[PDB]
């Protein structure tokens, strides 16, 4: 039973066997942690981060859209005045993948053609890293800022059908959440803000 | 003027006396479903297949339908100026069928000789008036111009939008006798958007005004100088026009003063003639008019989105059906190229007008209903609706009460 | 509907010594009671 | 072969490529179940709003096309010796279609099922699911461009 | 200075990218088989009491 | 070159920054919106309680501004010219990880404790400053965070 | 035989654009245009290939003439 | 956390039945309930409701107190079916699980109206049409319990609750189906606490758990306050009837199986809080659905759970009801007590 | 061997030609038990609808042949001395037809349950599963088109 | 650097200094969250109970300033040149008072919950529930000792 | 360093000063946790028995006295060119007394939570649950003996 834990299990012994042999050896040094980064491609590492930016972010996007717009289907059967006032709760998790599209546009117009020669200087390998970490960034707070829009733009939706006086009070809540997308995208932009070009 | 009251009459009726969105959405609907639409072919069919409701009103008005071609009938001139300005918009964009036109003579020249095989460049020798160029069509660099042209097309046209829209609550302000609100709201939200996103147009159309080559100067980035204006303010890297070390931290310490101008003198006036429920409603409407100035000047992108994409799979499916035909001589080649033909015309009539028409047509319903109707339109009125005498469709009322 | 429900219930009443037997009537019956069209069968049930 | 150009490079192509059409058919796949799941469940009782509720099926259709197209776009860009550059590219513009299409099927089969069976007792809401399954299917979209963005920018100055 | 002959960079660039394809591949899987058909809209029951 | 700054180094300033932001928003939106829940579960009832209900979801906003300055104090230290030795960059991986999970696990006690606070305030109004006494409790995990967050940033440049 | 009217107009209109549609291009394969074969790709001969398309545009013509005498008759 | 994975099966179901909930009567409408006259009246203040069309054709002199509760009653039940039908998985098994305590109760009326020798329409009818199981008219044969369980009711889902109830091997009377039928609700809720406690998610997990507690209590107290009437009960054959579950199990049930009269039931209650402020006063009856209207009143104010189909099924029963005794109140002028009827909301 | 052609290299291509008939053979699997399910389950009572809701069935053996078409076209370009480039095409067309046929033998298998089910007891629903099954059918179809437009480049100027 | 002082030494101590924090940050979360959700649910009947209740949240807050005292007591002995043993020393410290305060802030929390709810209906019981948590209490602070008296040898005669 | 003396060799020694505490604490944690609710259970109805139940958090407690025993022990032993062996010993004493307090901790939990909740009902029962936590008590003493004979023979004739 179990099978998942099974196999981290199986990982974790290995790892803690291989690690420990590589001690017993007197050859810890070989698990190279830090030649690993040098001797990889900042290529790599600049295209998973803007890969990973939007599609994080759409994902954040698509899962908060199917939880307001479930519930919102639901309570309109019997009030089905509340689409065209929440569909800003559908708004509000829209601009999350429209943030990532902003952020693949501003890092796509660094990914010129390096030479062969100091292919791995100092700059380019700062550019492959702040990249792939802004990315990342950016695409984790989109992830996660269009989750709790969505929650409540579910629960928005149906305070609004109950009446129409309380989706006022609760939109406000949403003005909150939605902010969190907007400081990753800040944050985002700044990390990447002294990166310069691969030449 | 009917069917777009019934589109703006399906959000929110308008309060009494106050602009009707129903009256500038007759034009502004159809041309931003323009822009994501933009080929003559396909808008050539969109008109064909309106003037096949249009040149019969009153045989159809008098059947029973159901639903679907309902909303085909009642809006028909929707759907005649969706294409007609759909076949402006893709003549601008030099395509048909996802092909050039040549009709004038190109502002590129190629070399002389080249081997064949050769990458080359051409030279620039003038201007093309009207359209896109058509030495832009295979070229292997030409989304790299394209991309950056129609972006830039569609921020213009949405800040345009949105600048347009917002001039209607200064001509509410000023005819319901609210001398406060325009002090107090139209004054702060107007220094507060124009000088940081009016700026930015006005830097897109002096970048294109500017030859740089000739001057020596390097071209710089907007986007790079716009992030800059706010999370670096002072530091240029590539100079634009004399004097901009300057007129950057003045715009930003315009647009820093506007957010205590504003959330301040509509309150504090209610409070010298504070109460708590104008002071909290005050705070909510300028965090969200603030916070909405960069997310709906963001939301303009759909022009630019939409128009890439119909042009891209309307490419592929040429490149992909009717273009492998074109090799194939013998009495195969025949019945080859009416098949794919065939398989042709019913994927560009099925797939690439009804259900990217329909897209599109929601979306710029969407750029009315939530960017442009949320800085003038008001909200809240009861309907018309007058006791009047109606057939009473027997059928209806049995479903009615059981 | 009702043919297996039957089976069950006289094989677990006549403990094992059943020879139920059912042929099918192919038309909807019409009911007049409810409104259901009511596919039907025959059954025959011998004991002693 | 070269520093700039190794023998590894058409790996992440290749892994690009399949991945835009894997993804992507994962999420029409499930758009297209679970929406029809929630349509022959309406249907038994509204038979004549059979062919009015196929628009779901439809939408997460246009997400399996998107991944043809990315697909194509990037198969007619491999060979043997092409950089590592092109390759990451190629992986790049693979996994933003994929799982952004992947991101959209799955919003598009929720909203579609529970929109078909809150339009089987409410006829004004058909229209209010076709808005939310347009801003479901914008994010296929929106990936879309992200990988026609990349995908120009593979074969430029690359030496 | 090379980090392995055996667990070379590109081997591990390749095994990288490969475990994160699967990892997403197995997660949409297991989206997919959470998938249920609701059987009690496509049955019919009479209760002769209604 | 140097021993001190390989050029490997700026990766860990970065994860510094990514933990640091990530992390602090997570904890910011689960207190917001199981907070929010609770809020509008007693909307129906008694929609004059709302507008002083929402001290957890204003509380539970800060922690993504103690996320947001310690992020840009990192990021404000990287440069791809200066000299940036490794152990100003594990110096920035410890001042992310400190902030990002006291940040989440302040999130995730005001967002338990104003759920059911605020939806057992119905019945009773006297409830209402052991509401704000036990999320000033919950609220200075965060401020401890970043308080280690700050020294170890004046630390590690030196 | 048994209504074949809902399908005449599916196919009249299909032959309708059809022929205009294979003519234009018919007509801007004979005149080498340099832009259906301006390149390397697809088409080399010119002409050879305007044969067969306008060859393609009289079949249309002939489903044309079939199919709108058959709606003719309702 | 709980409504993250939620809505990808429930969200609509979640929605409709807040949609059902918004039109529960407060108390404004039961005050001009009250203020009708006539039973027209209260027909044409009904119209006006979440119940509207409701009595449209049917006429306008054979609308009787029997009828209102008749076509009030099919509303509900039209309305949960089709919640049933919309749902699968683990809802699909809780709403069958909410099916099974109707089914019970089908049971003991079957065989009960079995041994009177009644008819089987008699017996057909008034035996609420939610818990139906197709064998359920074939228990009016064969008296004997035995004869019963061999033949139907293993095939019925009912079949894992009669591990007590074959301790006497004779024919039935009308206090051995009582004792049958304690014994099958209480192996019934025990069986429903085990199924919520494992595999239905936290907010809803606690809140079924505290509703089955008062249902459980509410039980225990009732065969406390009725099993000291004319016979002998050996408290170890008492402590049989009375569910593991609740929160006066432990050791409450204990004093309540060990007691004589009415005032050993008092000292048996009194240590519990919740309990002790029912039995000094009038109605008890009515503590009970007060007590029940508020937990589940209580119950709405989760928003990703199951507890609010249970929650507004008995809000919705309560309802019924209190439009039945307001309805028996016009019909027979007696004025004088319609307004016991009980509004939470 | 050759830097460009090593020795590990016909790896990638039997992994590619197994792993297309083994993910078609579990989609194809995987329709088909569904389906059969619901065809037994329905065919009790209308045993006249019995070889009318056989389509499923056939739709999902479709994707099977599919996966062995694919197999077949990558099994004769096999070979001891191709390069890394041919076997990672290769592998890439495999796991795109394998990955995209599953996906298309789930839907497949879902609807067809639901719609032989809801077709019992509604005979105008018959063509609505029809069309959501040939909206399943082509994600196969796709998935076999860039393993076509793959495999068509696998030997395309090799050195 | 040096062999008994290598460059990786600080990130022992920078992991140290961050987990003790860390873990002595959910430690008091969980307890404060635990026995709020028990006061909240006490004393909507007993609003005179409610500043009596409070101590249960107040000795989980000082299982937090336990961690943030080890934390700048670790924080200020890092340095660029320091060896292996002041490294080891610090790691050991963190994860000392860190797990010590997480499993006293588990033990708090369900005790105060559990005390909370009971003297709600027997005033007798607080002193017996100040009892228990005194007896958690003092775990969290045997975690801090340890952790003191290993800093107090992190720096002495180090080469 | 040298070979018997290498520079990893303070790391072993620090993660079983560490884990000592660690383990006694989360047994501690969890018999005080178990038997204080089983005490606020119990006396709601009889309050004059309740600090006469207080014995299973104290026998609790004891464990953790017994971690920071061997805690501190371990730590006046450490040293930067201390050997391999004594690294390994002080790992080792470390995690037998960690482990075995974490056993007996869990055992004391279980039996007093039973053996207050029966003795509530049962005068005579308080002796069987006193000898039951005797015997419950002896492991974690099993285990502090190992302990202080392996870190007796830590530093005996180490070169």
């Amino acid at each position: 039973f179990s099978f998942s834990h099974f196999l981290y299990y199986l990982v974790l012994i290995v790892v803690i066997v291989y690690g420990l042999y590589k001690l017993f050896t007197g050859h810890g040094s070989d698990i190279n942690f830090g030649k690993f980064l040098l001797r990889t491609s900042p290529y790599m590492w600049a295209n998973l981060g803007i890969a990973l930016c939007v599609g994080l972010s759409v994902v954040g996007a698509a899962w908060g859209i199917f939880i307001t717009g479930s519930s919102m289907i639901g309570a309109g059967v019997r009030a089905p005045r509340i689409t065209t006032k929440n569909l800003i709760s559908i708004i509000f998790c829209e601009v999350v993948a429209i943030y990532g599209l902003i952020i693949a546009i501003v890092f796509s117009s660094k990914l010129t053609v390096a030479t062969a020669e100091n292919m791995y200087s100092k700059s380019n390998l700062y550019t492959g890293y702040s990249l792939f970490w802004a990315g990342i960034t950016v695409g984790a707070s989109n992830l996660i800022c269009g989750i709790a829009v969505g929650i409540t733009g579910a629960t928005a939706a149906i305070s609004d059908a109950a009446d129409s006086a309380l989706f006022v009070k609760i939109l406000v809540i949403e003005i909150f959440g939605s902010i969190l997308g907007l400081l990753g995208l800040i944050v985002g932009l700044l990390m990447a803000g002294k990166a310069s070009e691969f030449q | 003027t009917a069917g777009f009251q019934s589109i703006c009459d399906c959000y929110g009726i308008a309060q009494y006396r106050e602009i009707n969105a129903g009256l500038p959405t007759i034009v502004t609907f159809p041309f931003m479903f323009a822009i994501m639409f933009g080929d003559m072919g396909h808008g050539f069919l969109m008109t064909l297949a309106a003037l096949s409701l249009v040149l019969n009103e009153k045989k159809i008005n008098k059947m029973k339908r159901g639903e679907i071609f309902d909303m085909a009938f009642t809006g028909r001139y929707i759907i005649l100026l969706m294409g007609v300005f759909s076949m402006y918009t893709g003549f601008l964009y030099n395509d048909i069928f996802s092909k050039t036109m040549t009709i004038f003579k190109s502002g590129w020249k190629w070399p002389d000789h080249w081997k064949k095989g050769e990458s080359i460049t051409a030279t620039s020798v003038g201007t093309y008036p009207i359209g896109l160029d058509w030495a832009w069509h295979g070229t292997e660099n030409a989304l790299l111009f394209s991309n950056s042209y129609k972006m830039k097309l569609s921020i213009l046209m949405g800040f345009i939008h949105m600048t347009y829209s917002y001039f209607f609550s200064l001509a509410n302000h000023l005819y319901f006798n609210s001398m406060i609100d325009i002090i107090g709201n139209f004054i702060p939200g107007l220094l507060f958007m124009q000088g940081i996103f009016g700026y930015l147009s006005v830097c897109i159309v002096y970048k294109w005004a500017v030859d740089w080559v000739k001057d020596g100067k390097p071209a710089p980035g907007l986007l790079n100088m716009l992030i800059n204006m706010f999370l670096s303010p002072g530091t240029i890297d590539d100079e634009l026009y004399p004097h901009q070390a300057k007129v950057q931290v003045f715009l930003l310490l315009m647009a820093l003063v506007c957010i205590p101008w504003l959330l301040l003198v509509k309150p504090l006036h209610f409070k010298f003639t504070d109460f708590g429920d104008i002071m909290i409603h005050q705070v909510i409407h300028t965090i969200e008019f603030c916070l909405n100035c960069v997310s709906h000047t963001a939301s303009y992108l759909r022009l630019w989105a939409l128009s890439l994409a119909h042009a891209q799979l309307s490419s592929v499916l040429w490149t992909m059906t009717i273009q492998i035909a074109f090799g194939f001589r013998g009495f195969v080649g025949v019945f080859m190229t009416v098949a794919l033909f065939a398989m042709w015309f019913a994927l560009t009539c099925a797939v690439l007008v009804l259900m990217e028409g329909t897209s599109a047509m929601l979306h710029s319903l969407r750029l009315h209903w939530v960017e442009s109707m949320s800085k003038f339109f008001v909200g809240e009125g009861l309907p018309y609706e007058p006791f009047a005498f109606e057939y009473k469709d027997m059928e209806v009322a049995v479903a009615s009460a059981s | 509907d009702k043919v297996a429900t039957l089976e069950q219930i006289l094989w677990r009443v006549l403990r094992g010594n059943l020879f139920f037997k059912t042929v099918e009537i192919e038309q909807p019956v019409y009911d007049v009671k409810t409104r259901e069209y009511k596919h039907k069968n025959a059954f025959i049930v011998f004991s002693h | 072969m070269t520093e700039l150009c190794p023998v590894y490079a058409p790996f992440f192509g290749a892994i690009g490529c399949a991945s835009a059409i894997i993804f992507t058919s994962l999420g029409a796949a499930y758009g297209t179940a679970k929406s029809g799941v929630g349509i022959c469940a309406t249907c038994v009782l509204r038979p004549d709003l059979l062919f009015k509720n196929i628009v779901p099926v439809i939408m997460a259709g246009i997400i399996a096309i998107y991944g043809l197209v990315v697909s194509v776009l990037v198969c007619y860009s491999l060979g043997q010796k092409q950089a590592l550059y092109t390759g990451f590219i190629q992986l790049g513009a693979g996994l933003s279609v994929g799982l952004s299409g992947l991101a959209a099927g799955f919003a598009i089969g929720i909203v579609g099922d529970a929109g078909v069976r809150g339009s089987s007792q409410q006829p004004r809401l058909f229209v209010g699911m076709i808005l939310i399954l347009i801003f479901a299917e914008v994010l296929g979209l929106y990936g879309l461009i992200v990988a026609l963005l990349l995908n120009s920018r593979a074969t430029q100055d690359v030496v | 200075d090379i980090l392995s002959s055996i667990w070379t960079e590109g081997l591990l660039m390749c095994l990288i990218v490969s475990a994160l394809l699967l990892f997403i591949l197995i997660v949409a899987l297991s989206w997919i088989s959470n998938l249920d058909i609701t059987y009690g809209a496509l049955e019919k029951s009479t209760n002769p009491i209604k | 070159s140097n021993i001190y700054a390989p050029l490997y180094a700026p990766f860990f300033g970065f994860a510094g920054c990514a933990a640091a932001m990530v992390l602090s928003c997570l904890g910011a939106a689960i207190g917001t919106a199981k907070s929010g829940i609770g809020i509008a579960g007693i909307g129906t009832f008694k929609p004059e309680l709302i507008m002083k209900s929402l001290i957890p979801v204003v509380m539970s906003g800060i922690l993504a501004i103690y996320g947001l300055v310690v992020a840009v104090l990192i990021a404000g230290n990287l440069s791809p010219t200066e000299d940036y030795t490794l152990f100003n960059g594990f110096m920035h991986l410890s001042c992310g990880l400190c902030v990002g999970f006291a940040c989440l696990s302040s999130g995730y006690a005001i967002g338990m404790v104003g759920d059911v606070g605020v939806r057992k305030y119905m019945h009773q109004p006297r409830l209402f400053v052991g509401i704000v006494l036990i999320l000033i409790f919950s609220e200075v995990l965060g401020l401890y965070g970043m308080i280690v967050a700050l020294i170890l940033n004046t630390r590690g440049s030196e | 035989p048994v209504v074949s009217t809902g399908k005449a107009w599916c196919c009249t209109v299909l032959s309708a654009f059809g022929v205009v549609i294979l003519s234009v291009i018919a007509h801007l394969f004979n005149t080498n245009h340099e832009s259906f074969v301006g390149s390397i790709n697809d088409p080399e001969d010119g002409p050879a290939v305007a044969h067969t398309v306008y060859l393609a545009a009289l079949v249309y013509l002939v489903f044309f003439v079939f199919c709108g005498f058959q709606v003719y008759l309702a | 956390m709980e409504g993250v994975y939620f809505n990808i099966d429930n969200g609509f179901i979640e929605g409709v039945v807040r949609g059902y909930r918004n039109g529960l009567l407060s108390n404004n409408q039961y005050i001009n309930l009250t203020q009708c006259d006539t039973l027209e009246d209260l027909k044409l203040q009904l119209s006006s409701t979440d119940y509207g069309n409701f009595l449209s054709s049917v006429s306008s002199e054979s609308l009787t107190t029997s009828l209102i509760q008749e076509y009030a009653s099919s509303k509900l039940y039209h309305e949960f079916n089709y919640i049933r039908d919309q749902s699968s998985g683990s809802t699909r098994k809780f709403m069958d699980y909410i099916t099974y305590g109707y089914m019970i109760d089908n049971v003991a009326l079957m065989i009960t109206g079995t041994i009177h020798d009644r008819d089987k329409g008699e017996i057909l009818q008034r035996c609420h049409p939610l818990g139906w199981f197709d064998t359920l008219p074939t228990l009016s044969v064969a008296t004997d319990l035995e004869s019963l369980y061999e033949t139907v009711l293993v095939d019925t889902p009912l079949a894992p609750y009669f591990k007590n109830c074959f301790d006497t091997a004779e024919e039935l009377d009308d206090m051995n189906i009582e004792i049958i039928r304690n014994k099958l609700y209480k192996a019934y809720l025990e069986d429903f606490y085990n199924f919520v406690t494992e595999e239905i998610p936290e907010p809803a997990k606690e809140c079924m758990q505290t509703l089955l507690g008062f249902e459980a209590d509410r039980r225990s107290i009732n065969i406390a306050l009725n099993s000291l009437q004319s016979s002998d009960i050996d408290p170890d054959l008492k402590s049989d009837l009375l569910p593991n579950i609740g929160k006066l199990y432990p050791l409450a049930t204990f004093h309540l199986a060990q007691a004589q009269d009415f005032e050993g039931v008092r000292a048996a209650l009194a240590n519990v809080y919740e309990y002790r402020g029912f039995l000094e006063t009038g109605n008890l009856e009515d503590h009970f659905y007060q007590l029940e209207m508020e937990l589940c009143r209580d119950a709405f104010t989760q928003q990703f759970a199951i507890s609010t189909v249970w929650a507004w099924m008995k809000s919705k029963e309560q309802e019924v009801r209190n439009i039945t005794w307001i309805a028996e109140c016009i019909a027979q002028n007696q004025r004088e007590r319609i307004n016991n009827y009980i509004s939470v909301y």
